[PDB]
C-alpha cells in the first residue's frame, strides 16, 4: 500500500545504523510478539528479512493492567537519524478559535502504521524476536512503514496527511480542517445533515489513502477534555484546578503550585504568583523543604478564594472589535482582560515581572500593554484597542521624560480606581531659596563599617555611623539622611553616578528597603532637585562632606 | 547560467535554525501572495519535513505594494567566505544608491545548498502549520548572492566604468554605491544613464548622500550672560569627561569660582582666570583626536541616545571611548512621528554611513525594550540589509554631554 510518497530520509553524517542487542523476554511476551508481528507481517506493516541485516533494535511486550501491545525501544536510532522540521510545539488557543455551527472529531487509527517509510532506510528499523532460551535463531523483521517512537514519525505523518487533505480541502472551501497529532478537527456552518454527509465525505477519501476514522458516530461529544481544556460548543474553560493542601512544601511543590497558577490565570482574572516564584527564587534541590512566606500563605489563600467560582470564555468573532483592560493588583502585579463584548472575556492573564531591580507604575503598564501586544499577534494576528487606568498628562509626561524609546498604542481612559499616577516628580532646575545639602557616604570595603553625612549652605552637618554596608549603599543612605533633615522644598548634590542613576529613574517601588524610604521621603516632598558633580575634583561642598566622611 | 557555482559552509557548521516571528494576518496574506507568485515563477519550491532548517521572513512597504524581507543573519553568518572596498567612496560629493537585487533572481541556486535558505510563513494562533519554502535561485540578502553574481556585474558595469573613470562604484549586498563630484545636476544625469545601460542589459533596478558633509561632532559647551553654582558644576563635570579624550582641559579656575559651600542658585561672575580658562577649552575642543584608527579585524559598535524633541546622538567605535564617528539626527514631528520611527530611521541612517565609510555594518545598542523593537521595527524598515543589535538596559547618564 504504497500511494503516498515517501519522504526521504538520512543518518546523521559519519554516523551508521543501530546494533543495540536484544534483550531476552519470557516466552509469553515471545509469543504474543510473534502473533503481533505476524498480523503486522500479513497487513505489509513489517516484512521479514534476510541473515545480511547488520542493525538491530530492542523488542519489547507489555500490557498496561485486555490487549497486548507491542513497544519497540528506538532511543538509538533515533539519536542516530537526522533533524526534521519541528513538528507543532505551541497548540492553539482555544480563545483565537471562530464559532462553528456543527463540529466534528475524527480520529485516525494507526495513524503511523498507515503511511509508508522511505525505502533506503527500512533497513535500520530491523528488530529480533527472540527464540526459547536461543535454541535456533530469532526472527527478523524490519519496518516498511512509520514506526511508533521512531524521531521522524510525527512530522513525516503530519506531512503525508497535509498533502492527503489538500485536493478534498480544495473541493471544499466551506469547511475548516484542522490537524492535530493523529486527530482531525473539521468545522463548518453548514446544516447539521449535509455536515455529517461533507464528513462522510471526508471519511471516505481518508478511506482511501488509507486512514480509518471513527467508523461508527464519533465516539467524541461535547464537552471536549483537550490539553487541560474544555471545548464547550458555545464557550470555553480549562479544567478544574485542584491546589494541594500541605505542611511543608518542596521546591517541587511550589513549582506545580505555580505552573496549575499559571495555567488557571488564563482565564480566572486576578491570579497572583509572585511571593510563591520568589520563594522558588532560591533555585535549589527540587526535595529541599522551602518554608511559605506570610506573603506567599496570603497569595495562596487569595488565589483559593478566586477559584473557588466557575468562570468560562467565549470564542472569537473576526467581525467585532478587539479590546483589551488592565488593572494594577498590587506591589508590581497586574492583570487583564481581553474580549469583544463588555462581560464576555476572550481571556485573561497576568503580569508581575519587575526586570530590574527598582521600577514604577507606568514602566510596567507599558510593559503589561508590550505583553498583551504580542500574544494579541499570537492568538488572533492583530493588536487590540486598549482601556488603560492612567491619563493622558501622565503617560505623555513619562514617555516624554523616559530615556528609553516606547511604542504607545492608541488608548482611551477609563477612570476606574486605582489609577496610573507619577507619585512624585523630581525638579527639573535648582530650587531657589532651598536649602542645599552636599551628601556623601563611604565604608571600609573589609569591616563593611560605613558612615553617611551632609555639609549644608545653612552650616549644618551631621554623620550617622552604619555596620555591615556597601559604598553605593552608603550614598543612597547619605541621600536618604538629606531627605530626613530638610524640609519640603532642598538641593542634593552627590558624586555618585550610582545613586543618581537611581534616583533619576524615579521610582516608586523597589527590592532594598532603603530605596522604599527614600521613594516615601521624596512623595512626602514638594520639591526636589538632585544634582551631580565630579568627585575628588574640589568642587566646593563636596569636598567638605568627602573629607568629612572620610575622618 | 546552467553551471551552478557550489557553495559550502564553514568547516564544522550546520544550516540555520532561526525561531520564525509571529506576524498580523495583513503581512502573513501579503507574504503569502508573494509567495505564491514567486512560486509559480520557479523561484522558490515547497518543502517537505526532512528540511529541518529556517530562516524568518517579514513583510515590510519599501511603495503600497507589499515586499518581502528575508533575515540571512544566521546563514551570512555560516556562510563561507568568498574570492574589497574604496576609501575614496566618502570624499565624493554625492553617492546615490541603487537596488540591483532582481538581477540575483536571473542565477540558480547550488542545488545542494538550496535547503539552507529555507523559511516558514506562519499561521495565526498555531491553527496550522507554516507554508514552508527553500529558494532555487540566488535570494536577496544573502551575502553569497553579490559574491555569486560579482563577475555578471563586472562584465555589465565595464563599459560605463570606461567611460567615466572618476565615478566610484562600490557594491554592497543588494545595493550599489555610485559616487561623483560633478555637479547635482551632472551627477543625476550620470546615476540616470548607468540606470539605462543596466535596464537594457536586464538588470532592472526599480536616495542620494553626501559624504562631504559628514564629520565628527565636537563637544559644545554652554554661553551664558549669568551663571549659577549649578552651571558651573555641570560645565565642571562635563569638561571633566571631555578630559579623558582631550588632555588639555582645565578645571582648576572654573572649579575655584565654587570654593565654599554655597546654594545651587547662588550667581557666580566669570572672573577673568575662570573665563580666559573656559575660552581655551572651548579652543582645545575644535581639534580632532589624536590617535584613533579604524581596525578592520575588529567589530564597530554604535550607541544612541533619546536626547527628546525628535534629537538622537549617536557614537560609532570599536573601543571605549575612541569614537571613529559622532552624530546627531532629528525628525520634524508633524504629530506623525514616535520614538520607534525616529530609531529605526537613526538605525538605517546609521548603518548607511557605515557601509559607505568602512564597509560593513555596526553592532547596534539600542536603547529600547527588546519585545517592543521586534514588535515594531519592520513598520519603518526601508533597506534591504539587518544589521545585529542588542538591547541596553542602563539609562546614559551621558545624554547631557553628548548632547
Ligand atoms: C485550540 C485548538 C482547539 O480547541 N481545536 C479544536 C477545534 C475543534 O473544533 C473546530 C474545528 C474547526 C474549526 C473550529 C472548531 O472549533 C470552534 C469552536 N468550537 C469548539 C467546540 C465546539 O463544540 N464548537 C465550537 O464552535 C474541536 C472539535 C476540537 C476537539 C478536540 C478534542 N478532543 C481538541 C481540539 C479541538
Amino acid at each position: 500500500i504504497s500511494p503516498i510518497e515517501t519522504v526521504p530520509v538520512k543518518l546523521k553524517p559519519g554516523m551508521d545504523g543501530p546494533k543495540v542487542k536484544q534483550w531476552p523476554l519470557t516466552e509469553e511476551k515471545i509469543k504474543a510478539l510473534v502473533e503481533i508481528c505476524t498480523e503486522m507481517e500479513k497487513e505489509g506493516k513489517i516484512s521479514k528479512i534476510g541473515p545480511e541485516n547488520p542493525y538491530n533494535t530492542p523488542v519489547f511486550a507489555i500490557k498496561k493492567k485486555t490487549k497486548w501491545r507491542k513497544l519497540v525501544d528506538f532511543r538509538e536510532l533515533n539519536k542516530r537519524t537526522q533533524d526534521f522540521w519541528e513538528v507543532q510545539l505551541g497548540i492553539p488557543h482555544p480563545a483565537g478559535l471562530k464559532k462553528k455551527k456543527s463540529v466534528t472529531v475524527l480520529d485516525v487509527g494507526d495513524a503511523y502504521f498507515s503511511v509508508p517509510l522511505d525505502e533506503d532506510f527500512r533497513k535500520y528499523t530491523a528488530f529480533t524476536i527472540p527464540s526459547i532460551n536461543n535454541e535456533t535463531p530469532g526472527i527478523r523483521y524490519q519496518y516498511n512503514v512509520l514506526p511508533q517512537g521512531w524521531k521522524g514519525s510525527p512530522a513525516i505523518f503530519q506531512s503525508s496527511m497535509t498533502k492527503i487533505l489538500e485536493p478534498f480541502a480544495a473541493q471544499n472551501p466551506d469547511i475548516v480542517i484542522y490537524q492535530y497529532m493523529d486527530d482531525l478537527y473539521v468545522g463548518s456552518d453548514l446544516e447539521i445533515g449535509q455536515h455529517r454527509t461533507k464528513i462522510e465525505e471526508l471519511r471516505q477519501h481518508l478511506l482511501r489513502w488509507g486512514l480509518t476514522t471513527p467508523d461508527k458516530k464519533h465516539q467524541k461529544e461535547p464537552p471536549f477534555l483537550w490539553m487541560g481544556y474544555e471545548l464547550h460548543p458555545d464557550k470555553w474553560t480549562v479544567q478544574p484546578i485542584v491546589l494541594p493542601e500541605k505542611d511543608s512544601w518542596t521546591v517541587n511543590d511550589i513549582q506545580k503550585l505555580v505552573g496549575k497558577l499559571n495555567w488557571a490565570s488564563q482565564i480566572y482574572p486576578g491570579i497572583k504568583v509572585r511571593q510563591l516564584s520568589k520563594l522558588l527564587r532560591g533555585t535549589k534541590a527540587l526535595t529541599e523543604v522551602i518554608p511559605l512566606t506570610e506573603e506567599a500563605e496570603l497569595e495562596l489563600a487569595e488565589n483559593r478564594e478566586i477559584l473557588k467560582e466557575p468562570v468560562h470564555g467565549v470564542y472569537y468573532d473576526p467581525s467585532k472589535d478587539l479590546i483589551a483592560e488592565i488593572q494594577k493588583q498590587g506591589q508590581g502585579q497586574w492583570t487583564y482582560q481581553i474580549y469583544q463584548e463588555p462581560f464576555k472575556n476572550l481571556k485573561t492573564g497576568k503580569y508581575a515581572r519587575m526586570r530590574g531591580a527598582h521600577t514604577n507604575d507606568v514602566k510596567q503598564l507599558t510593559e503589561a500593554v508590550q505583553k498583551i501586544t504580542t500574544e494579541s499577534i499570537v492568538i488572533w494576528g492583530k493588536t487590540p484597542k486598549f482601556k488603560l487606568p492612567i491619563q493622558k498628562e501622565t503617560w505623555e509626561t513619562w514617555w516624554t521624560e523616559y530615556w528609553q524609546a516606547t511604542w504607545i498604542p492608541e488608548w482611551e481612559f477609563v477612570n476606574t480606581p486605582p489609577l496610573v499616577k507619577l507619585w512624585y516628580q523630581l525638579e527639573k532646575e535648582p530650587i531657589v531659596g532651598a536649602e542645599t545639602f552636599y551628601v556623601d557616604g563611604a565604608a571600609n570595603r573589609e569591616t563593611k563599617l560605613g558612615k553617611a553625612g551632609y555639609v549644608t549652605n545653612k552650616g549644618r552637618q551631621k554623620v550617622v555611623p552604619l555596620t555591615n554596608t556597601t559604598n553605593q549603599k552608603t550614598e543612597l543612605q547619605a541621600i536618604y539622611l538629606a531627605l530626613q533633615d530638610s524640609g519640603l522644598e532642598v538641593n542634593i548634590v552627590t558624586d555618585s553616578q550610582y545613586a543618581l542613576g537611581i534616583i533619576q529613574a524615579q521610582p516608586d517601588k523597589s527590592e532594598s528597603e532603603l530605596v522604599n524610604q527614600i521613594i516615601e521621603q521624596l512623595i512626602k516632598k514638594e520639591k526636589v532637585y538632585l544634582a551631580w558633580v565630579p568627585a575628588h575634583k574640589g568642587i566646593g561642598g563636596n569636598e567638605q562632606v568627602d573629607k568629612l566622611v572620610s575622618a | 547560467p546552467i553551471e551552478t557555482v557550489p557553495v559550502k559552509l564553514k568547516p564544522g557548521m550546520d544550516g540555520p535554525k532561526v525561531k520564525q516571528w509571529p506576524l498580523t494576518e495583513e503581512k502573513i496574506k501579503a507574504l503569502v501572495e508573494i509567495c505564491t507568485e514567486m512560486e509559480k515563477e520557479g523561484k522558490i519550491s515547497k518543502i517537505g519535513p526532512e528540511n529541518p532548517y529556517n530562516t524568518p521572513v517579514f513583510a515590510i512597504k519599501k511603495s503600497t505594494k507589499w515586499r518581502k524581507l528575508v533575515d540571512f543573519r544566521e546563514l551570512n553568518k555560516r556562510t563561507q567566505d568568498f574570492w574589497p572596498h574604496p576609501a575614496g567612496l566618502k570624499k565624493k560629493k554625492s553617492v546615490t544608491v541603487l537596488d540591483v537585487g532582481d538581477a540575483y533572481f536571473s542565477v540558480p541556486l547550488d542545488e545542494d545548498f538550496r535547503k539552507y535558505t529555507a523559511f516558514t510563513i506562519p499561521s495565526i494562533n498555531n491553527e496550522t502549520p507554516g507554508i514552508r519554502y527553500q529558494y532555487n535561485v540566488l535570494p536577496q540578502g544573502w551575502k553569497g548572492s553579490p559574491a555569486i553574481f560579482q563577475s555578471s556585474m563586472t562584465k555589465i558595469l565595464e563599459p560605463f566604468k570606461k567611460q567615466n573613470p572618476d565615478i566610484v562604484i562600490y557594491q554592497y549586498m543588494d545595493d550599489l554605491y555610485v559616487g561623483s563630484d560633478l555637479e547635482i545636476g551632472q551627477h543625476r544625469t550620470k546615476i540616470e544613464e548607468l540606470r539605462q545601460h543596466l535596464l537594457r542589459w536586464g538588470l532592472t533596478t526599480p536616495y542620494e548622500l553626501h559624504p562631504d558633509k559628514w564629520t565628527v561632532q565636537p563637544i559644545v559647551l554652554p554661553e551664558k550672560d549669568s551663571w549659577t553654582v549649578n552651571d558651573i558644576q555641570k560645565l565642571v563635570g562635563k569638561l571633566n569627561w571631555a578630559s579623558q579624550i582631550y588632555p588639555g582641559i582645565k578645571v582648576r579656575q572654573l572649579s575655584k569660582l565654587l570654593r565654599g559651600t554655597k546654594a545651587l542658585t547662588e550667581v557666580i561672575p566669570l572672573t577673568e582666570e575662570a573665563e580666559l580658562e573656559l575660552a581655551e577649552n572651548r579652543e582645545i575642543l575644535k581639534e580632532p583626536v589624536h590617535g584613533v584608527y579604524y581596525d578592520p579585524s575588529k567589530d564597530l559598535i554604535a550607541e544612541i541616545q533619546k536626547q527628546g524633541q525628535g534629537q538622537w546622538t549617536y557614537q560609532i567605535y570599536q573601543e571605549p571611548f575612541k569614537n571613529l564617528k559622532t552624530g546627531k539626527y532629528a525628525r520634524m514631528r508633524g504629530a506623525h512621528t514616535n520614538d520607534v520611527k525616529q530609531l529605526t530611521e537613526a538605525v538605517q541612517k546609521i548603518t548607511t554611513e557605515s557601509i559607505v565609510i568602512w564597509g560593513k555594518t555596526p553592532k547596534f545598542k539600542l536603547p529600547i525594550q527588546k519585545e517592543t523593537w521586534e514588535t515594531w521595527w519592520t513598520e519603518y524598515w526601508q533597506a534591504t540589509w539587518i544589521p545585529e543589535w542588542e538591547f541596553v538596559n542602563t539609562p546614559p547618564l551621558v545624554k547631557l554631554w553628548y548632547q
